RNA sequence: CCGCCCGUCGCUCCUACCGAUUGAAAGAUAUGAUGAAUUGUUUGGACAAGAAAAAUUUUUUCUGGAAAAACCGUAAAUCCUAUCUUUUAAAGGAAGGAGAAGUCGUAACAAGGUUUCCGUAGGUGAACCUGCGGAAGGAUCAU
RNA sequence: AACCUGGUUGAUCUUGCCAGUAGUCAUAUGCUUGUCUCAAAGAUUAAGCCAUGCAAGUGAAAGUAUAUAUAUAUAUAUGUAGAAACUGCGAACGGCUCAUUAAAACAGUUAUAGUCUACUUGACAUUUAUAAGGAUAACUACGGAAAAGCUGUAGCUAAUACUUGCAUUAUCCUUGGAUAAGUAUUUGUUAGAAGGAAUUAUAACAAAGAAGUAACACGUAGUGUGUAUCAAUCGAGUUUCUGACCUAUCAGCUUUUGAUGUUAGGGUAUUGGCCUAACAUGGCUAUGACGGGUAACGGGGAAUUAGAGUUCGAUUCCGGAGAGGGAGCCUGAGAAAUAGCUACCACAUCUAAGGAAGGCAGCAGGCGCGUAAAUUACCCAAUUCUAAAGAAGAGAGGUAGUGACAAGAAAUAACAAUGCAAUUGUAAUUGGAAUGGUGGGAAUUUAAAACCUUCCCAGAGUAACAAUUGGAGGGCAAGUCUGGUGCCAGCAGCCGCGGUAAUUCCAGCUCCAAUAGCGUAUAUUAAAAUUGUUGCAGUUAAAACGCUCGUAGUUGAAUUUCAAAGAAUCAUUCUUUUUAAAAUCCGAUUUUGUUACUUUGAGUAAAUUAGAGUGUUCAAAGCAAACAGUUAAAGCAUUGUGUUUGAAUACUAUAGCAUGGAAUAACAAAAUUGAACAAGCU
RNA sequence: AAAUAGAUCCGUAACUUCGGGAAAAGGAUUGGCUCUGAGGACAUUAAUGUUAACUCAGAACUGAAACGGACAAGGGGA
């Protein structure tokens, strides 16, 4: 099937090789998983020493971290809206690792009703913008389709004026 | 797979063929010891070229230096425990010295002539190769057995022949079966 | 296929083993264990070759049979265990005990203890870890892992251990002046002292190690063994004592008849 | 010197060369058109078992699941076209080497009877002749 | 052993080739062959095609037994054995061949701080219980098909097969409190004994979370089987630097469709254009890129050589690749496996015509091809491997059979008396010793034969128990002998011989050479200083461009610390003291540019090679062996107990790691301008 | 009489007066619908706003496999 050998490649110099030996299992390629905004379905795939590796095929939820304080929650993925390898993945809303999504924030507001020792904080404006709808920006931080999860962190500072600005 | 023991020549052609002195002191040398071709002569030049050439060398490697010391010393008492120099020659220059003679002077056949013991070499080869001759209660038959310097007192008769002290042969017994039955018809 | 290789040919064994390149195509291919199979030999060529109780494979299979051979004590049954450098054996049935050692040659004999000497062996250490709830664990090269190690023991000194109980008895350091075996190229069974250690950054480290006769050789650190401190060995010695003379000398000393 | 020797022409044998025939055959590579088998996702749901009044029935739900389809891939094979490599046929044309007392002349070796050669151009059955410039390896180391 | 002869002429001295000479672990072939030891053998052409048989299995305490036998104690109990079958492990090792392959593979040197790892070894564990569940082989009964290692329906029954699940404490502040309530792995915020270097071991806080910690067997506190994580071991995948044959009548190549980089992802056991999207315009090359050829697998090595060199390496060991040609895939720790599966191309087997089954470059064996190559034998006794691991199996492997490939030793007489030539020879005649080859029988050897040694019996005179293959003009050792032929037949590597008196053709005799061996053909090395670095030649023998400029390449003047004074030595060798300067001890110690180059070390597989020791009866070999003793002294441990040994050493690029250095050579620092220091300064 | 024809993207021999031959020969694509990307000007401060006009690339869906749908429009080679 797929090979991950460089035998079938030009040389730096720009001549071609000639192949003396067939493909080795060893180099496998198996195909990509195209993980999807949906109620949750994972399979099962193993690898070499009988090493499992998860392949997460649709997700609608997982945990979310406010770094500022450095608490996480589980809550639910509401879309996605940004993509820097190219937006044809966020036209068919496929979950990767460096995904911009949104996401339910009442969890964190609520948590925020215990007011560890980050009591000075002072948090910035856009964020406050953004809790009032009930909706925050978000970045994907795990790898779906080895991990089988989808976890991330809340945006915030120059990070979060960059992903406005590219979204206009 | 092939096997793992291996094996060597031992003499070497004179490369030009018709050259008349050296045929006529290879049949020189060939009469007076008793040979059976030029074969045995040619052995016995390879041998000695060998010998020749550990020697050379060694004499033109440097003075106490330890590879010559050791080798020097352990080709040195080889050669006077073979018979070949001496008492007062062992100094690595006398081994350049060695002729063809003295190699052949020390096989067996040559040893059991000089030694009384037979009236000529042929006669020498001859008796030999019928199982007649010991060195030193182990019987040889062979006649290019070099002898070594402490086993040239012990060559003598066998036990097992009728000149060394057992039974006559098939001639003796039959011809005095014939004179028994002669004496008693 | 193209898997683990299981076979050993003749030609293609250690040399130090001394084996007859006639009568056969084969070794007996040690098994995997404490040591290392070029840092080793087979208990087969131990109990045939060396001690010649045996003579075929089949015959060290019956005295194996009958659980009398005690390595490290602890009787084993595997005909192609490895033994390796410090460890003790032990027949019931002779009541022998033996430790391996190298001789000034490289090659492995077995010496001959007494029973008192019998109760421990010498371990040299090759890393030591950290693991959970901080506790270090050190590991020599008899493949063993000793919990509880005292602080004060690093990577390249040597320890003195008991063998009833797998506790630790005395350690002993690695410095200028300690007492050392070598164990690898040129010279593999040497006794001297030390004299200087070198710590090149990024490559090797040599040091350089001065005979009781005054003769002085060089190596590399990985295969320098600790054996003592700086005035006597803590085991006893082969009949030479890691005294190597040079050909001359010993061609010398051997014309005594 | 009754020496030696040069070329065309006629005969026989052998080797290679050009050659119309959009000549022929066997391979290799690249583009294109079809495209067996099959990893992975989705669809599908013969029937297997559970949760429900009962007389050994219908309907609901959960779960597992064979045949068969679709799509993105990994891709043997076949065909058409275009090149490249090697081998090979042929009317006719034109060389070289070898052989045999052949025919015609006499260019070279002597100042060889017009000293011999080089480059270039033209002409003649043949070897060759003639023009322009050069050399001595000349038949003169000199008036 | 660092070597040369014949041939151009009427004769001479040269250049120059042709021929002669010797070797080949180098193939074929012709003639001939008595003994023993050792042992290569369908590579070359066709990685061409295959009938038949075999080539991988496995239970001696320890998973499952009313198939069924059997013993003892007395209907019961404890045991011994066990067709079938389920379950477990192996079958990815071994064996074969050389088609592909020219910075590929391979070799020496590195990295994994970028990974996976069964069996074996050591450490050692976390959120109904007097014992849980259902279902299936073997088996019984009813069947189908020409055929196959084909299988349908119904009824039973086990397990270390497949599943569910019980009970238990530890740490911080002489009771309690908090509980810890989670091994690997993933995400976010932090702190931080070792390595040259950490985003490292490790610890805290907030979210997820696999898989496990004995519902098992033996009867030895002991084992067997199984199990989370770490470490070791037997291995692999990638990866740094340097190293190949012929060709320029192959000079520009790569990039649309990945070529060279950047950013973000996907995928893999991990890194990587390995793959996808966006972006930039790069990457290699006369120091030979890109192509063509190879009757090219690489290496350890082999042949021949004074020293340089030239040629070979299919084939005992290591690495690589393949199983008619390609491409896919399952199980598994490990495979892109082929005596495993799926499809196409080619070839081919059985058939009742519906269908089924294939892969000798494994061991024997057959056809074809050709100049070119052996038995359809015996055994697991040795060397080792696999298993439920003394006890089974193994065409792996060993033993014989065939065998002038190659290698070593070694018969075909010897001795007397007489006679005859010069003490001698034997040319000649007589007679008695010696001895294998050969036939028979044994002791041994061997799994069992067989061979070798050893012993007994019979056994040589034309010792018919009968040696050959090439030659006799020269090179080149050996007839001017006798018949036949007559420029014919023929010989002759080269010069030549043969036309009626042939030293050369055909024969007889006689001589020479090597000899159980000797000729012939093709290739290759020396000879060849006729490929020349060492080491050729260029006026007239083959050969200086018509002439000058010019880039790459090759090669480049002299100069910077030179000396002095002792000792130990048969003029000499080896060394001991230091005469400028600056920075580390209140005038004492040591430091003072880089390379090339040379010295010394480290590290390295054996076989082959060089080389030490050792009477295989010698030798080629091998790696062994030696010493006292009609059965003991003696020694060292208290009646015990044999003793001393050997299997060395060197070599292993040209590149890489470490190391002393004064000569030679290169490079650095070196002004239409540059430093150092003292004292007020921010 | 028939067959070919528009555009876009690839690929093009002999021979040659070196300009050609050449549209040589040959091959693939083309509708509709929903989207993504790239090409300007102006005025207040690397930010902010106000505004056009036609072209050219890429992707997903869709249909009795059709799309220069009618019109228009070279046959080629030795
Ligand atoms: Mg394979
Ligand atoms: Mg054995
Ligand atoms: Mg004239
Ligand atoms: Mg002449
Ligand atoms: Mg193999
Ligand atoms: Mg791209
Ligand atoms: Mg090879
Ligand atoms: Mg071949
Ligand atoms: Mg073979
Ligand atoms: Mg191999
Ligand atoms: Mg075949
Ligand atoms: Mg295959
Ligand atoms: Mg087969
Ligand atoms: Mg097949
Ligand atoms: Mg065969
Ligand atoms: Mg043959
Ligand atoms: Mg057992
Ligand atoms: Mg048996
Ligand atoms: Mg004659
Ligand atoms: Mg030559
Ligand atoms: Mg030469
Ligand atoms: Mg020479
Ligand atoms: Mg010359
Ligand atoms: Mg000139
Ligand atoms: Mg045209």
């Amino acid at each position: 099937g797929i090979s991950r050998d460089g035998r079938h490649k030009l040389r730096l110099t720009g001549g071609k090789k000639k192949i003396h030996k067939k493909k080795r299992k060893y180099e496998l390629g198996r195909p990509p998983s195209n993980t999807k905004l949906g109620s949750r379905q994972v399979h099962v795939v193993r690898g070499r020493g009988r090493n499992y590796k998860y392949r997460a095929i649709k997700l609608d939820s997982g945990s979310f971290s406010w770094p500022t304080f450095g608490i996480s929650k589980n809550t639910r993925i509401i879309d996605v809206v940004y993509n820097a390898s190219n937006n044809e993945l966020v036209r068919t809303k496929t979950l990767v690792k460096n995904c911009i999504v949104v996401i339910d924030s009442h969890p964190f507001t609520t948590w925020y009703e215990n007011t560890k020792i980050g009591k000075s904080k002072n948090i910035d404006p856009l964020l406050l913008e953004q809790f009032k709808q009930g909706r925050v920006l978000a970045c994907i931080s795990s790898r779906p389709g080895q991990c089988g999860k989808a976890d991330g962190y809340i945006i915030e500072g120059d990070e979060l004026l960059f992903y406005k600005r590219k979204m206009d | 797979p092939k096997s793992y023991r291996n094996y060597s020549k031992t003499a070497r052609n004179p490369k030009r063929p018709f050259e008349k002195e050296r045929l006529d002191q290879e049949l020189k040398l060939i009469g007076e010891y008793g040979l059976k071709n030029k074969r045995e002569i040619w052995r016995v030049q390879y041998l000695l070229a060998k010998i020749r050439s550990a020697a050379r060398y060694l004499l033109t490697l440097d003075e106490k230096s330890s590879k010559r010391i050791f080798q020097g010393e352990a080709l040195l008492r080889r050669m006077v425990r073979q018979g070949l120099l001496g008492e007062n020659e062992e100094k690595l220059d006398y081994v350049l010295g060695l002729t063809l003679p003295k190699l052949l002077e020390r096989r067996l056949q040559t040893k059991v002539f000089k030694l009384g013991l037979a009236k000529s070499v042929h006669h020498a080869r001859v008796l030999i190769r019928q199982r007649h001759i010991r060195v030193g209660k182990q019987m040889v038959d062979i006649p290019s057995f070099l002898v070594r310097v402490d086993s040239e007192k012990h060559i003598d008769f066998a036990t097992t022949s009728p000149f060394g002290g057992a039974r006559p042969g098939r001639v003796k017994r039959k011809s005095l079966k014939k004179q028994k039955e002669k004496t008693e018809a | 296929g193209k898997g683990i290789k299981k076979h050993l040919k003749r030609v293609n064994a250690p040399s130090h083993w001394m084996l007859n390149k006639m009568g056969g195509q084969y070794a007996p291919k040690t098994s995997s264990g404490p040591h290392k199979l070029l840092e080793s030999i087979p208990l087969v060529i131990l109990l045939r070759n060396r001690l010649k109780y045996a003579l075929t494979f089949d015959e060290v299979k019956m005295i194996l049979i009958q659980k009398i051979v005690k390595v490290d004590n602890k009787v084993r049954t595997d005909c192609t265990f490895p033994v390796g450098l410090m460890d003790v054996i032990h027949i019931t049935k002779s009541n022998e005990y033996f430790r391996l050692l190298y001789d000034i040659k490289g090659r492995f004999v077995p010496h001959r203890i007494t029973n008192e000497e019998s109760k421990y062996k010498l371990c040299k250490v090759k890393k030591i870890l950290l693991r959970k709830g901080r506790l270090s664990i050190a590991v020599t090269h008899d493949g063993r892992s000793i919990p509880y190690i005292h602080p004060d023991v690093k990577v390249n000194d040597t320890v003195r251990l008991d063998l009833e109980t797998g506790k630790v008895l005395e350690h002993l350091k690695f410095q200028v002046g300690s007492l050392v075996m070598v164990t690898a190229g040129h010279s593999v069974g040497r006794v001297g002292v030390i004299s200087s250690i070198d710590k090149n950054m990024g490559t090797y480290d040599i040091i350089h190690v001065k005979d009781s006769r005054n003769k002085v050789f060089a190596t590399r650190l990985s295969n320098v063994f600790v054996i003592g401190d700086n005035t006597k060995p803590y085991i006893s010695l082969p009949r030479e004592k890691g005294i190597k003379l040079d050909i001359i000398e010993e061609r010398r000393n051997r014309l005594k008849a």
